[PDB]
């Protein structure tokens, strides 16, 4: 009986509620997140539970504010409801300190909010994971992450979801460090669809994203023409 | 699991197990006999079993996902007399939570409610109520759902 | 805040707590009540003397109103409970309607009292049934006995409390119009009934009688063992 | 704001086919000094809708923070859907309103205007909550020295131009300079139609003619 | 065992079951379908009556001019939730003096379910949508499930016995954007009566149905005013 | 959290309240409590339990309290609770006399107090007051007055009661040896040494294993006093030689 | 353990349904809707001579032209019969128009089912009611009969009958009940079942009726009159 | 939200179990002892740190409350921090409102009432300490006890903590009423010593006196002074 | 010994020998993930060294740290669960802010472990909430009293020290650094930083790089909490 809150120790020292929560975030499908030097690129793998959905259900990007983009993974109803944690954490801090809010700060901000969560009998961890990451002229660009216990650390590369591992393999021979989103993005197109796995699901269409240079500062979704030419390089990748 | 407690009779079982973990993995290495195990609970095995060589391999099977509920479903119907009208895809969708043991449930009852209605051949409606009974559902008295 | 919910249905739709409520309101001394054509009387019975409490203090038939009173049977912080809260209620009533309160209004707000508390979150039902009696103002003579449950009906003649079925079937078999016929008649009549449980009498009863406009009736020891050997 | 502090004077816009053209001064003044003398007073909301602002200038800021917060917000969602001039219109109403009934009024009489959808827009709202649409406005002392002439030549031409409203604007920036008190030389003039917003430099009122 | 008696007490597998149940509890009631074309929208509904005497139970409500929805679950819940969409529209109609973009209510409505899920003693909406409205980015049908998680559909049908309705419309998904009204609402009767049980057929007695466009209110059809849309079937 | 709630506050299959049984069942165990009404006086005698070389003696008192100028009580069960329970009665006493300017009548003040511990036992959630009381005073409407109350809330008047260790044999001498209404306090304050004697079986009175109080009329005023150790010695002395030459 | 608000493994909130379970303990009552009227008809259920059966007030009226028979406990419609007649009285005083009977029935079902234990009030409700009534009434859309059960779920109803016996009652009513009764063959109907589902035989001290028509307001049946309909009964 | 039920609940034979717990582990503590000499009045603990790398000043047992009352303890150290604050504020809450020095029975009363309330309350447990109080307040020495039920007990001379049956033995030999300052903070040294696995050097006891000059710790310097008898 | 009494090993509350076995458990904690520091206080310096794992090439090895500034002057070390970790930096850095807001001076260390323990303490005794899994090391000048070296524990423990470890390998290096102040001063210069680094090695048995250690330093001549760079620590490595 000591994994019925999060606030009970196992007797070994673990919140096991808090293990469960991510648990659950390996069921989801998988999203990455690659820097470079020009920004950061997001792409994920959604996958079509039926036929009769349009393009673009439930998007698993969103913009917390127009320099920052989430990529989520897991229940999606947290997802949403971090994500609007996060935009009132933007539109606060431009309110009082005056500017576009440094983007670890947010980050650190969400975390906070999120391991706030993981203490108390009278609610439950979120079971989501996500990735926040902007461009500016200044802090340059920026990769973070933020799992269930509320931990941010900076990546240069991550996988949030269920082939989080064979992504993570993959992620680690890009080089990010010398390129730009342009190539980037033809790259996460590339690691999007070595990891996914056609006997077990259906079929997916990609959501991509990026914020860096090329955009002055603003986080955005990758035009069509882009996704689908590296949609195509994906697909011949994969012979 | 081994724990301490004054209670006897589990230390005999603890002792056979033991003896096969020696047996496994050992003084005297033995390299031309492999072993296979099946659980439904591995949270309760000892970590001295499934330490990493004795057992090496772990294999999970889940729960089988909507493709894989068509494909058992069509193995298992496979020698019965089935119309060429169900849709394979609609049973898998509409049995969510169906172990894998669990078409022979709903294949065989079906072909066994074709036989109660004296029919010769099956058709949507036959798993339909097969799988009506394999769910195993009772009632309220009431539907005030709307 | 305490927000538990104490009370709670459960399968075959039963309230348990209102049940062990009336289950401990059937630990308490015998209530009677019955009504004639002028004259109430409302009958306890007292547990023992005990040669050392004051039986000032251990009142049991209690008034709520100059024209109405009450009595209960089973545990007593609920009934001291009810009683200030019906006293409130009644004079609250005099105060905005101008007109004194009735025997059945002050029987639905305690009813409602009870329900309150059954139905609530965090508070245990009360354990009490009472038997309020009374005349309103067009001087018609009343009887309302009110549940744990929050129910109350009417009656010419209840025993509420430990040995309620065999009171109750007393005055069942008994009740007639020539038993009401005379006040005196009446209250002979409650004190046989009550004979039924109790085992001394005179020194183990406590009587009331009330009239029109006569206040409440206590009787006296000597008087109540007058009346039974009369009875005798 | 029970007492204005630092505040800006009269704001006019007319509109025309294709759009609105709105002009205003930089200056604040500090009651008849002329203090912060480089401060615009035009601002653009969204793509399709600007804002000038007459009175404390402090309040002006805010609103111009609240809002852009706002447009800042639902450009976030890129759900397909943008607030149109006669939405910024309303909720400006609504605000206003909402705090004049709270006895703590926002001091800025405020003029909207926007073109969207093939149709122009052009709306007032004052500190107390009253709003109309009309196709010339005025605030302050323009509403009695620049009005009248708007008024006028829209009455006797219906539909004005681009260069016509322009030049209309100039002169009554002019009459202001002239007999308006606490004005400045300065100016600024916005003009929306289907490409954007755009606010040109400190345009002066250089004709001045002084035959005394 | 212990890990389905609260909404806020993960399973060891990362599930939670309470609001799984709830889902059970949206699909053990009536049948109901939505469609989009190019131009409306249609919702199309069956309703079941406890005995012969009573009368079948609505189950399409107004929201505003341009939104209806059709529910399938427990009634509360499904008038508590037109309660909160009629007072977003409002809102939005006061302070905006427009109608409220669609997608944005479905937002607001996920978010509103999204709290009971989280917190302990809270128990999630068992009830279930389909939301069917016209916004100027044209006709949409969205559906949303006792777990604060809504779907962007072009067709879909909640419900029990919901998934012959639903292969019916995957089936037939190409026309829909091209159809009449005529064409599109035929399509959804048709698909509910695959829905309903062999021998018993669509009736004035058992249908209701809902539309919006582009210069039409939304509508409810229902009692012998369906008969002009069953007539042709 | 239910995993945890104890549901102090509930009825058992039975209609008992257990909390409230078991809050009496502490009572059971404390130093014994007498009370005995005379027709000039009321008293208190309860047994001193902090029986010690080491103990320091402060106060006036050790179980008595002063709750009025006319009132007095004393306590059995929980220490902290018992303090808790005097403060309050003490404020009820202070808000009563200062709404009226009268003192508070007894009755008025005890069924104050059981109505705070009655309503801490309906609702929420609490464990109640393992206390239970015994009163003395005088007002102008039943004089000299000895009250008692319980963890239920239930009070009751008694010309003489016990409250505490062996409760039933105290009582049953109480019984066995009261003469109601011909009573003076020197013979009530005799009885109460007699049935203590009995009662503390452990060894005999040693004139500092108990303690005694009084409250009488004089001078028109209230007067609350504890027994020294020279009067109470030598009561114990008088009741032993009663005793020697009875037998 | 298993907090009020909680979903079985079906999908149904647990105290919702052992409070449906609750109104079988009630007495049987019965209404018939007729286009001349509706009227109720109600068991008294006297379990002891020596109770004044006048005291049992069991049929109310919300309204001159609403009335409520109930089924279950007597102590828990008595907040939805006042929340019913506050209502009603509140939409008299604002619109000065007759509240309407799908509106009250509205009104009292929403009342219903607001129970919790996390963060409600000082004292909200905490278990479901476990009554079942009956509104009928003639509204400006004529005779109306409604049936309202404890999960908020409320229904228009040609003939019901809720109680103890309340199955068999309704096979009864569905064999005589048709489209074109009268008022005083519906009551006359309504008294046959009745007297025979009661244990004790019909008599007038012991049911309670009432109809209410468009002429007429809510009408209780008096002991003569009761006497007069029961005699050619 | 916080839980709004009491944690402690009277047992089937009327005892509430986690106040005996607490109890318990104040048994099971360091130990520590008072003496109430006839011109002062003498606390004095056990306080060896683990290892050599704790710095002896870098917190004390034996902390006073106003100039002329202080208090030591024996049991957990996080609930005498916390009872520490607590006393220090209802010291100066007495002294804001009657503007003179509070006296040590009421500030003992009142800590007390404090720790009875976490007895009761709910979603928490007792307090695991128990406190000596020493005051010089009207001329005269007090010596005071505090337990996790809230009771207090005037004490001539006690010894709480590890193996505090055969420290109460001890003192119940060596009390004299008619003890001065000096002999009787000896005592103390010694009772300490009866049981200490050790050598007492300076750096591991601790003691504070109270007399008319005022309640104030010692010196270690002062302390190995003393000790050298 | 180890009896139990209903929820005490679920909740913070006694059990029945007088033991509170949440929190001996959120001690468990403290070494979940695998790190341990070590302190050290000279006699002009004071020094927090802590190991630095980069557990892969993908992570930013700027960001991952366990060094942080509550104030200018003040800086710690933060070992066990990260999350809980940077709770308890956020609260520590709002007190000293506050302290220097009402009080109008710098915020002692001393007090700063006191008010945190405090609220530890809080946390140990209500039982809605549980108690944190991660322990603190403070380090910086008083004007009067010298470096200062404090650390804190779930439980509320806030004791000064001469020289400290924290983590997994806690004993070891506590024996260590015993040994050591025995044996002279225990480092007496600002050539600590050379005896912390040993402890470290020596415990662990590493042979640290480099890019694998975090250090921190406070010195009397320069109290502002400094944060030792790479190629200092590298001169250092050198060093011995």
């Amino acid at each position: 009986g000591y994994d019925l809150s999060a606030s009970t120790f196992s007797p070994d020292g673990r919140v096991f509620q808090v293990e469960y929560a991510m648990k659950a975030v390996e069921n989801s499908s998988t999203a990455i997140g690659i820097r470079c030097k020009d920004g950061v690129v997001f792409g994920v793998e959604k996958l079509v539970l039926s036929k009769l959905y349009e393009e673009g259900s439930n998007k698993r990007l969103f913009n917390v504010d127009r320099h920052v983009g989430m990529a989520v993974a897991g229940l999606l109803a947290d997802a949403r409801s971090l994500a609007d944690i996060a935009r009132e954490e933007a539109s606060n801090f431009r309110s009082n300190f005056g500017y576009n809010i440094p983007l670890k700060h947010l980050a650190d901000r969400v975390a906070m909010y999120v391991h706030a969560y993981t203490l108390y009998s009278a609610v439950r961890p979120f079971g989501c994971s996500f990735m926040l990451g902007s461009y500016s002229v200044n802090d340059g660009a920026q990769l973070y992450m933020i799992d269930p216990s509320g931990v941010s650390y900076g990546y240069w590369g991550c996988a949030i979801g269920k082939a989080r591992q064979a992504a993570k393999t993959e992620i680690e021979k890009l080089q990010m460090k010398e390129m730009t989103c342009r190539d980037i993005v033809k790259e996460v197109a590339k690691i999007i669809y070595i990891v996914h796995d056609e006997v077990k699901d259906k079929a997916f269409e990609l959501e991509l994203s990026w914020v860096g240079e090329l955009t002055n500062g603003r986080h955005e979704i990758v035009p069509k023409d882009i996704r689908e030419e590296a949609e195509k390089y994906a697909k011949e990748s994969l012979k | 699991k081994r724990f301490d407690s004054e209670k006897a009779g589990d230390r005999e079982v603890q002792r056979t197990m033991l003896e096969l973990l020696n047996q496994l993995d050992g003084f005297q290495p033995n390299t031309q006999v492999k072993v296979i195990a099946a659980t439904n609970r591995v949270d309760i095995l000892d970590p001295a079993l499934l330490r990493s060589g004795r057992l090496d391999r772990k294999i999970e099977f889940p729960m089988p996902n909507e493709e894989a509920r068509a494909r058992i479903m069509q193995i298992h119907s496979r020698k019965m007399n089935v119309s060429p009208d169900v849709n394979y895809e609609e049973l898998a969708r509409c049995t969510d939570d169906f172990n894998g043991a669990q078409c022979k449930a709903v294949c065989v009852e079906a072909g066994m409610i074709a036989l109660r209605r004296g029919a010769t051949e099956l058709t949507h409606e036959d798993y339909m109520e097969g799988i009506l009974e394999v769910q195993a559902k009772k009632k309220a008295n009431l539907q005030y759902y709307a | 805040s305490y927000d538990r919910a104490i009370t709670v249905f459960s399968p075959d739709g039963h309230l348990f707590q209102v049940e062990y409520a009336q289950e401990a309101v059937k630990k308490g001394s015998t209530a009677v009540g019955v009504r004639g054509r002028d004259i109430v009387v409302l009958g306890v019975e007292k547990k023992s003397v005990a040669k050392l409490q004051d039986e000032r203090t251990v009142r049991k038939i209690c008034a709520l109103d100059d024209n109405v009173c009450m009595a209960f049977a089973g545990l007593t912080a609920d009934a001291r409970i009810v009683i200030n809260r019906a006293r409130v209620e009644c004079q609250s009533h005099r105060l905005t309607v101008e007109d004194p309160v009735t025997v059945e209004y002050i029987t639905r707000y305690i009813a409602s009292l009870k329900q309150r508390y059954t139905q609530s979150n965090g508070r245990r039902p009360f354990g009490i049934s009472a038997l309020i009696v009374g005349f309103d103002f067009d001087g018609t003579p009343r009887l309302y006995q009110t549940d744990p449950s929050g129910t109350y009906h009417a009656w010419k003649a209840n025993a509420i409390g430990r040995g309620a079925k065999s009171v109750r079937e007393f005055l069942e078999k008994n009740y007639t119009d020539e038993a009401i016929e005379t006040d005196d008649l009446t209250i002979k009549l409650v004190i046989k009934a009550l004979l039924e449980v109790v085992q001394s009498g005179g020194k183990n009863i406590e009587l009331a009688v009330m009239r029109r406009d006569q206040s409440l009736k206590i009787l006296n020891p000597e008087e109540i063992e007058k009346y039974v050997a009369e009875i005798e | 704001t029970q007492n204005p502090m630092v505040t800006g004077t009269s704001v006019l816009g007319v509109k025309f086919e294709g759009g609105v053209v709105i002009a205003a001064d930089m200056l604040g003044s500090y009651g008849s000094l002329a203090r912060f003398r480089n401060i615009s007073r035009i601002m653009r909301v969204n793509n399709s809708t600007m804002l000038g602002a007459s009175g404390d200038y402090a309040d002006f800021q805010y609103l111009k923070q609240v809002l852009g917060q706002m447009v800042i917000d639902e450009e976030l969602l890129g759900d397909g859907h943008s607030y149109s001039p006669r939405a910024i219109h309303s909720w400006l109403t609504r605000a206003m309103y909402s705090r004049r009934s709270k006895m703590n009024p926002l001091w800025n009489t405020m003029v909207i205007g926007g073109y969207a959808d093939g149709e122009s827009f052009l709306g007032y709202v004052d500190m107390l909550g009253v709003a109309y649409e009309a196709p010339s406005l005025a605030t302050g002392y323009g509403a009695y020295l620049a009005q009248p002439l708007l008024r006028e030549v829209l009455e006797k031409q219906p539909v004005l131009s681009q260069t016509e409203a322009r030049d209309l604007v100039e002169r009554c920036m002019r009459v202001l300079y002239y007999r308006d008190a606490r004005s400045y030389n300065r100016f600024q003039i916005a003009t929306v139609t289907e490409k954007g917003v755009e606010i040109e430099g400190p345009l002066s009122t250089e004709t001045n003619w002084d035959i005394a | 065992n212990q890990y389905d008696n609260d909404v806020t007490v993960w399973s060891p597998q990362g599930r939670i079951h309470q609001i799984e149940y709830a889902m059970e509890a949206v699909k053990q009631g009536s049948a109901t379908v939505g469609l989009k074309s190019k131009t409306h929208a249609v919702l199309v509904a069956l309703k079941r009556a406890q005995s012969e005497l009573a009368a079948h139970q609505k189950k399409i409500l107004h929201v505003d001019n341009h939104i209806g929805i059709s529910i399938a679950g427990l009634t509360a819940d499904a008038r508590l939730l037109c309660n909160f969409m009629r007072q977003e529209c409002l809102d939005s109609r006061f302070v905006f003096d427009r109608p409220l973009p669609v997608s944005r209510l479905v937002s607001l409505i996920g978010s509103k379910t999204q709290i009971p899920t989280q917190r302990y003693g809270r128990r999630p909406y068992g009830v279930g949508l389909l939301i069917a409205g016209y916004d100027d980015m044209g006709p949409h049908i969205f559906q949303t499930c006792p777990s604060a998680n809504y779907f962007d559909c072009r067709a879909m049908s909640i419900g029990a016995r919901s998934q012959s309705a639903r292969t019916y419309l995957e089936r037939h998904m190409s026309e829909f954007m091209e159809c009449n009204l005529n064409e599109l609402v035929k399509h959804g009767l048709r698909a509910l009566r695959e829905t309903l049980p062999a021998e018993q057929d669509l009736t004035t007695k058992n249908v209701s149905i809902g539309i919006v466009g582009k210069d039409l209110e939304f509508t409810i059809y229902d009692d012998d005013d369906v008969s002009p849309f069953l007539e042709g079937l | 959290s239910r995993r945890y709630d104890s549901r102090t506050t509930i009825f058992s299959p039975e209609g008992r309240l257990y909390q409230v049984e078991y809050a009496m069942e502490a009572i059971g165990h404390a130093g014994t409590c007498l009370g005995i009404l005379a027709n000039d006086g009321v008293l208190l005698a309860a047994e001193r339990r902090n029986i010690h070389k080491l103990l320091d003696e402060v106060f006036f008192s050790e179980k008595i309290y002063k709750l009025n100028e006319d009132m007095a009580c004393s306590v059995a069960g929980i220490t902290s609770d018992a303090n808790v329970l005097t403060n309050e009665l003490r404020l009820i006493a202070q808000r009563y006399l200062l709404q009226y300017q009268e003192p508070i009548p007894c009755e008025q003040l005890v069924t104050a107090l059981c109505d705070i511990k009655q309503a801490y036992t309906q609702f929420g959630g609490k464990r109640p007051f393992g206390v239970s009381l015994l009163y003395i005073g005088w007002d102008k409407h039943y004089g000299f007055q000895l009250y008692q109350s319980d963890p239920s809330g239930n009070y009751g008047g008694w010309k003489a009661t016990c409250i505490g260790n062996n409760s039933a044999a105290a009582v049953s001498m109480l019984k066995q040896d009261y003469k109601e209404g011909e009573m003076t306090l020197k013979s009530a304050l005799a009885l109460a040494i007699k049935v203590l004697n009995k009662t503390m079986d452990v060894s005999k009175l040693s004139a500092e294993k108990v303690e005694i109080a009084t409250l009488t009329r004089e001078n028109g005023k209230t007067v609350i006093r504890v027994l020294k150790q020279k009067e109470v010695e030598q009561l114990i002395k008088k009741h032993e030689e009663e005793e020697a030459k009875a037998e | 353990y298993r907090g009020v608000n909680t979903f079985s493994p079906e999908g149904r909130l647990f105290q919702v349904e052992y409070a449906i379970e609750a109104i079988k303990l009630g007495s049987t009552a019965i209404g018939i809707q007729t286009s001349e009227g509706v009227c109720l008809a109600v068991e008294k259920r006297i379990t002891s001579p020596l109770m004044e059966p006048s005291s049992i007030e069991k049929i109310v009226e919300i309204d001159a032209h609403i009335g409520c028979a109930m089924s279950g406990l007597i102590a828990d419609a008595k907040t939805l019969i006042d929340k019913a007649r506050v209502e009603t009285q509140n939409h008299w005083f604002t619109y000065n128009e007759t509240m309407t009977v799908e509106s009250v029935t509205q009104a009292v079902s929403n009342l219903a089912l607001q129970f919790g234990e996390e963060d409600a009030d000082p004292g909200a409700m905490s278990r479901p009611f476990g009554v079942a009534l009956l509104f009928g009434g003639v509204d400006e859309k004529g005779p109306q009969l409604f049936h309202m059960d404890p999960s908020g779920t409320f229904v228009q109803c040609d003939a019901r009958a809720i109680g103890s016996a309340s199955e068999g009652a309704q096979s009864s009513l569905q064999e005589v009940y048709h489209k074109s009764m009268t008022l005083k063959e519906a009551i006359k109907s309504s008294l046959i079942i009745l007297k025979q589902v009661m244990e004790e035989k019909l008599n007038a001290t012991n049911i309670e009726l009432a109809t209410v028509q468009p002429g007429q307001n809510f009408h209780m049946f008096t002991k003569e009159e009761l006497e007069e309909v029961i005699k050619d009964i | 939200r916080g839980y709004s039920f009491s944690l402690t609940t009277f047992s089937p034979s009327g005892k509430l179990v986690q106040i005996e717990y607490a109890l318990a582990a104040v048994a099971g503590g360091a130990p520590s002892v008072g003496i109430k000499a006839a011109n002062g009045v003498v606390l004095a603990t056990e306080k060896k740190q683990k290892s050599i790398l704790y710095d002896e000043r870098s917190v004390h047992k034996v902390e006073p409350i106003t100039k002329h009352i202080g208090l030591v303890y024996s049991g957990m150290g996080p609930d005498y921090r916390v009872l520490v604050h607590r006393a220090r504020k209802l010291a100066q809450q007495y002294y804001l409102v009657y503007q003179e020095p509070i006296p040590t029975a009421q500030l003992v009363q009142r800590v007390a009432s404090v720790m009875q309330e976490y007895t009761q309350s709910g979603g928490v447990r007792p307090f695991g300490v128990s406190l000596l109080i020493c005051g010089w307040n009207e001329g005269r020495p007090y010596l005071f006890q505090s337990d996790p039920s809230g009771a207090y007990f005037a004490w001539k001379a006690t010894a709480m903590g590890k193996n505090y049956v055969n420290g109460k033995t001890f003192l119940e030999k060596r009390y004299n009423e008619d003890l001065e300052l000096e002999d009787a903070i000896h005592t103390a040294i010694l009772t300490l010593k009866e049981s200490f696995e050790g050598q007492m050097t300076e750096d591991n006891i601790e003691v504070g006196i109270c007399n008319e000059a005022g309640f104030r710790r010692l010196t270690p310097t002062e302390v190995k002074d003393y000790l050298a008898a | 010994r180890g009896s139990s009494a209903g929820f005490d090993r679920h909740i913070t509350i006694f059990s029945p020998e007088g033991r509170l076995y949440q929190v001996e458990y959120a001690f468990k904690a403290i070494n979940q993930g695998g790190l341990t520091s070590v302190a050290v206080r000279g006699k002009d310096c004071a020094v927090i060294v802590t190991q630095k794992k980069v557990p892969d090439k993908l992570l930013d090895s700027s960001t991952v740290t366990h060094l942080f500034k509550i104030t200018e002057n003040i800086g710690c070390v933060m070992t066990g669960m990260t999350a809980d970790s940077r709770s308890q930096v956020q609260r520590a850095r709002y007190e000293a802010a506050n302290w220097k807001y009402k009080y109008g001076y710098e915020i002692p260390v001393d007090m700063l472990c006191k008010r945190i323990a405090d609220i530890s303490q809080v946390y140990t005794q209500n039982a809605e909430m549980r108690p944190l899994g991660c322990c603190m090391i403070l380090i910086g000048i008083d004007e009067e009293q010298g470096p200062q070296v404090y650390k804190c524990d779930p439980a509320g423990y806030y004791c000064g020290f001469k020289a400290t470890a924290a983590g997994v390998k806690q004993t070891e290096s506590t024996s260590f650094l015993e040994k050591k102040v025995k044996k002279k001063f225990d480092w007496t210069f600002e050539q600590t930083v050379e005896t912390a680094i040993t402890c470290l090695s020596t415990v662990l048995s590493i042979d640290f790089k480099p890019s694998e250690i975090e250090v921190g330093v406070v010195t009397v001549e320069n109290p502002k909490f400094r944060i030792l760079t790479e190629a200092e620590i590298d001169a250092h490595l050198v060093a011995l």
